[PDB]
DNA sequence: AGCCGTAGGTACCTACGGCT
DNA sequence: AGCCGTAGGTACCTACGGCT
């Protein structure tokens, strides 16, 4: 279920991951198919911070990407055998949006850490308000959020690993009152 | 750009986990409703769905609610809105279906093209004065329409129909409750601001499933109407008898809150397959609608059907807990709270509610009795009106002449050149100043009542006491010692 | 009357849903060109005011509205109808303006319905121009609580120009859209002479105009189909050959057949050649694009005959196609097999009829006019006597009364003045109503000389007509070649 | 997806074959389930007139109903074995509901005559008016339809052999023109 | 374990006729 | 063949917390 690129040279390749089989139809109208592959999710997947290691493997959306990238997992991991030099997340821009886009991050972070450390992982910056992805036409798509001439992509930073494996751990982990106390002195209600 | 992972988890995971707290899973202190519920009653309302009038198509109602208030999914929307219209989960159901709306053995509703929904008459008082600038207003989603951020609740559902949630860091477990005892705690508390959770459990005995069934126990009871947590034995309403030949069965009537009973029965099944429980020679599921749940174990003769019963206690939903945990969206914020608090705030916002149908009344009472002043001078002098209408040109300079000449406002001179021929019979005119006398005698009760805290008060109870005698009902499920 | 006949059922049961599926699913109107589905769904838009100046609706709640109103079938038959209308590569001339993903080429579907949005299309509007003044006729809707079109006044030829297809029972239906100048010309050419043939019709409409526009081989298929209602047409996509570079070549394929799903013709194209059964092509891409347009690739091998490669893929893939004609339409609530001459002279009938109920329905409704304003010139000639009449009654009833007693008014009149706002008595408010009576009176003279004339009304026609070609009819797209 | 009934004695039993998942659900809980069994329908089911053994013999719903009635099929039909002795056809009083009583019956025509015969088979009476099954009330289901106290079944009587057999190729056969035929001659009714 | 209730969800049997 | 287009369709992924 993933919409392939034609160019072969992973260099000036692009996947994009979109929230939803609706925007991902448009993306794939919308998209330079000679550069831009496009892989669409049903919704929130798998937690892997919270997930056993055989659920992890056996999960159909997390098999996806682990076959389009490339690269392998974990021990096997190799940054030459990726197959897009940009992986990148494209989600509505509402809080279900950006809960997918943690669930996301948690899954590269944890499994494939070189990807982030590379700079190969970006994040989408479709227009903000109401409308979600599902909703745009496939030209609007391309003009602010695909077309490199015009879009704006957030490049993702690793900093600190040891702030962002507490990090990690505190948000998407199994504790539930670390994250409630984290909830608790941001919020700003 | 460059955007730091720790940053963007941060921010991302905190946009999430605070829409899901204040604006998904959790209902409010105020008016018992997550933000779904509230906006399918308030478009039932809006789509004037009322029980008087025959019910509409659940597509249309929900496309409408969707569009409207609530950009998610439909089936969000729909399976809310069957919930509520179950008699086995609302213990004071707040919609009206017609077609197959599920059953305790978890069949689904039928398709929402099927299916059709109104109010029930109680929802009507959930509703009743929000055209009446008793709650406030807010912008909807995408700017294009208006949404009550709370609706005016004339009776306490929070409490009453209860509600669970999984949120983010927090969950909420509330059971419902007798409505008649609910209204009476209220009244305790008006009454006695320093009432204590011991003296509020003279009213409110405990939970009162729609299901009936049996708690055993003051005791968790009471830990979780004085701290918001504590564990609740639910056991079914089970009893044994002779089926003949001397030989016995146990037969169930009830059974506990939220269980499904097909997945219970294959439970039993199971159990007696699987030989892990011992004396059982049949199950039989006999509930219809014209008997009511029956479910049928038949015992091996000469077995002990109270031991084989109290084996079916610990190995079955037969007897299952409700944890309470009653965190509410008080002010805006999430927060766990005691009985008494949660009555506190739902008796202020009723005195909210009151105050402000009073004050809106009033200005509309005096908004209109301007206006008949003027239609009744002008009934007065009405040669003279006609005069001066027929000697201006323009609807602006006979507005002009009408405010000098007869020293009117803007309003009223709009309302004389708006007024029709018909209007100066004798049966009209008879009409207009009878209406005005009205509003005068109204007026003078409304001011009344916004003068003294202590009949406003009074009001509030009396209403209470009404929609009490009204809609409450026999207590279901039998608390024992 | 406890006992049923199996043959007596089966004949009974059958004949309900075969019938039901003639009349009222599977087959268009002759008249306005639609099916009972695509009826609701435009009487809906209209009836919500869902106008191209007012802004987008959400599909589910327009989807909604008609499958309870009008349409008591699934949502998802009501929003695909939808659907299609909105896409300009299935409607010739779009009723439907979409906002989404409303679908491609490559049979990607639409966006889910609660993501969606939609109104008319200005087109639309000509559709249902005149549909409130008596110019159809209004039916009972499924359940008894609505009224819906029996037919739709439709101001332009739409069943020839959008094409329709449908599978029955016991029949099918196949009609290809067309280019909306040829058809209006051909009415127009049909108005003056009801005598035509089908060969002098064919000099304004030269054959289909397909919205994907292409290639039709040949005059022969199509002068068959338009002359008996049958006929095959072949449709070839718009193919060229191309130099690469190192003296190598390709074909390029920028336009393909009707209704051919341009993901599935490359997959065919692909297992022909993984498969081995046509020689020459080394590579095959789609570069689609939505700033240049369909643009597939096909690599032919060096020194290989790319000409002949070319003539095998149009031999073995959809990259030509028939369209089997079958004009299978309404005809007084009945399936007919139509030729082109038909089609038209019962499009022009409906415009006739059309005219004539919306100038009668005007004429009506200014007579009324002109009535009321004559009662409400005698009220204000002798305003003080109408007030003093009123005022001394005690009742509606009886102020009527005397109205009309004292001032030869009708009921109608009495009425109106009673309902005489104070507003409409200053100073120029006589003169406003001398002024419409007297336009009221000329316009009254106009419409009564169209109701004395045929000749008259149907030169109407045909203005009307003339006006809609010069607003919306646009160049052909599909090329007829003489091959 | 049968909800089969308590007693096992075929003799005083029921199965209702019943038009949609959405009217299925409501004639479960309204039945008698000592007596009444139920066997929801997704909606139009295959023409066995039209298809082969190979693709009869494969679909669901067939197979459903065959192991549900315990009484084999075509040659090897035997009577004794009926699990029910009142199978009753529970369609939408609509033409969509016509239509799937059509394909029933020529199912029980061409593999179960024999049940036909036995005068097993029978075709339920719904409120005539324009609401179908999945609009209705459990309650309402049992009054009209389910109820014997009030209810009106049809049993379905074969009676002229050669002529069912004309019958049943002419309307449900592949040969259309014979179809069209009926239906052209037919129409006025 | 796996349920509970609001969220981001999904793929696919059938009739019907024509292709010639 | 299998697809065209209106009809009678439907299963089952995940997050989240607290109970068993
Ligand atoms: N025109 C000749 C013939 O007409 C019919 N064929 O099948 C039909 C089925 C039904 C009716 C009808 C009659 C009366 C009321 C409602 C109905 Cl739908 C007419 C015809 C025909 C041949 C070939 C193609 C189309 C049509
Ligand atoms: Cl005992
Ligand atoms: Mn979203
Ligand atoms: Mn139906």
């Amino acid at each position: 279920k993933l919409a392939d690129c034609s160019s072969k040279s992973p260099e000036e390749c692009e996947i994009f991951l979109v929230e939803g089989d609706s925007a991902g139809g448009s993306t794939k109208s919308g998209r330079d198919s000679r550069t831009q592959a496009i892989l669409p999710l049903r919704g929130k997947i798998l937690n892997v911070e919270k997930a056993r290691l055989d659920r992890i493997l056996n999960n159909n959306e997390i098999r996806q990407m682990i076959t389009a990238f490339g690269t392998g997992i974990g021990g096997d991991f190799d940054l030459a055998k990726a197959r897009y030099h940009k992986i990148v997340i494209m989600t509505d821009a509402d809080v279900d949006g950006a809960h997918i886009r943690t669930l996301l991050l948690t899954f590269f972070y944890r499994f494939m850490r070189p990807l982030i450390e590379a700079g190969y992982v970006y994040i989408a910056q479709p227009p903000t308000g109401y409308k979600g992805l599902g909703e745009m036409n496939a030209d609007q798509l391309w003009e602010t959020t695909m077309n490199p001439e015009h879009r704006a992509l957030l490049q993702v930073k690793l900093e600190d690993a040891i702030e962002a494996d507490q990090t990690f751990e505190m948000l998407m982990g199994d504790v539930v009152e670390n994250r409630r106390q984290f909830i608790e002195d941001n919020a700003v209600y | 750009n460059e955007r730091n992972i720790t940053s963007e988890m941060r921010e991302s995971f905190l946009d999430y986990a605070m829409s899901v707290i204040v604006a998904r899973a959790l209902p409010d202190v105020r008016d018992g409703l997550k933000p779904v519920h509230r906006r399918i009653l308030y478009g039932l309302n809006e789509q004037g769905m009322t029980p008087d009038k025959s019910y509409k198509k659940s597509a249309r109602i929900v496309g409408d609610v969707m569009g409207k208030y609530h950009p998610h999914g439909d089936s969000s929307i729909y399976e809310a809105m069957v919930r509520m219209a179950q008699d086995f989960s609302y213990r004071y159901p707040l919609v009206d279906g017609q077609g197959n709306f599920g059953s305790m053995d978890g069949d689904g509703a039928a398709a929402m093209r099927y299916t059709e929904a109104r109010m029930t008459k109680i929802t009507l008082e959930l509703l009743r004065d929000i055209n009446k600038d008793t709650i406030d207003f807010i912008d909807n989603y995408d700017g294009n329409e208006r949404e009550p951020s709370v609706l005016p609740a004339r009776f306490p559902n929070l409490l009453a129909n209860g509600a669970s949630g999984i949120a983010v860091g927090m969950a909420t477990n509330i059971p419902p409750h007798n409505l008649t005892e609910l209204i009476n705690g209220v009244l305790s508390l008006s009454k006695n601001p320093d009432i204590s959770i011991a003296e509020l459990m003279e009213d409110i005995e405990g939970p009162d499933f729609p299901t009936a069934g049996l708690i055993l126990g003051k005791s968790g009871i009471r830990r979780a109407y004085e701290t918001g947590r504590g564990s609740i034995q639910m056991r079914s309403r089970a009893v044994i008898e002779e089926r003949g030949g001397g030989r016995q069965r146990i037969v169930v009537t009830e059974i506990p809150f939220q269980v499904n009973k097909a997945r219970m029965i294959e439970k039993i099944a199971e159990l007696v397959r699987d030989k892990k429980i011992d004396g059982i020679t049949d199950l039989r599921d006999e509930t219809s609608l014209r008997t009511g749940v029956r479910v049928v174990i038949d015992v091996r003769k000469d077995a002990n059907a109270s031991v084989i019963l109290n084996n079916l206690y610990k190995q079955t939903p037969l007897q299952t807990s409700f944890g309470v945990n009653m965190i509410a969206l008080v002010n805006g914020r999430p927060k766990l709270i005691n009985l008494k608090e949660a009555l506190v705030h739902y008796l202020e916002h009723q005195k909210t509610v009151v105050r402000r149908r009073t004050q809106y009344n009033l200005r509309k009472a005096k908004d209109r009795a301007h206006i008949l002043e003027g239609l009744r001078i002008a009934l007065d002098h009405i040669d003279e009106i006609i005069s001066t209408i027929r000697e201006s040109d323009t609807d602006k300079v006979a507005m002009e002449s009408l405010q000098q000449r007869f020293k009117l406002s803007e309003k009223q001179a709009q309302a004389i050149l708006d007024m029709r021929l018909r209007r100066l019979t004798g049966l009209e005119r008879d009409k207009i100043e009878a209406e005005y006398n009205e509003l005068l005698n109204y007026i003078s009760e409304l001011e009344t009542i916004l003068a003294d805290e202590e009949v406003l008060l009074q009001l509030v109870r009396d209403e209470l006491t009404e929609i009490r005698d009204r809609f409450g009902d026999d207590r279901r499920t039998e608390i024992q010692l």
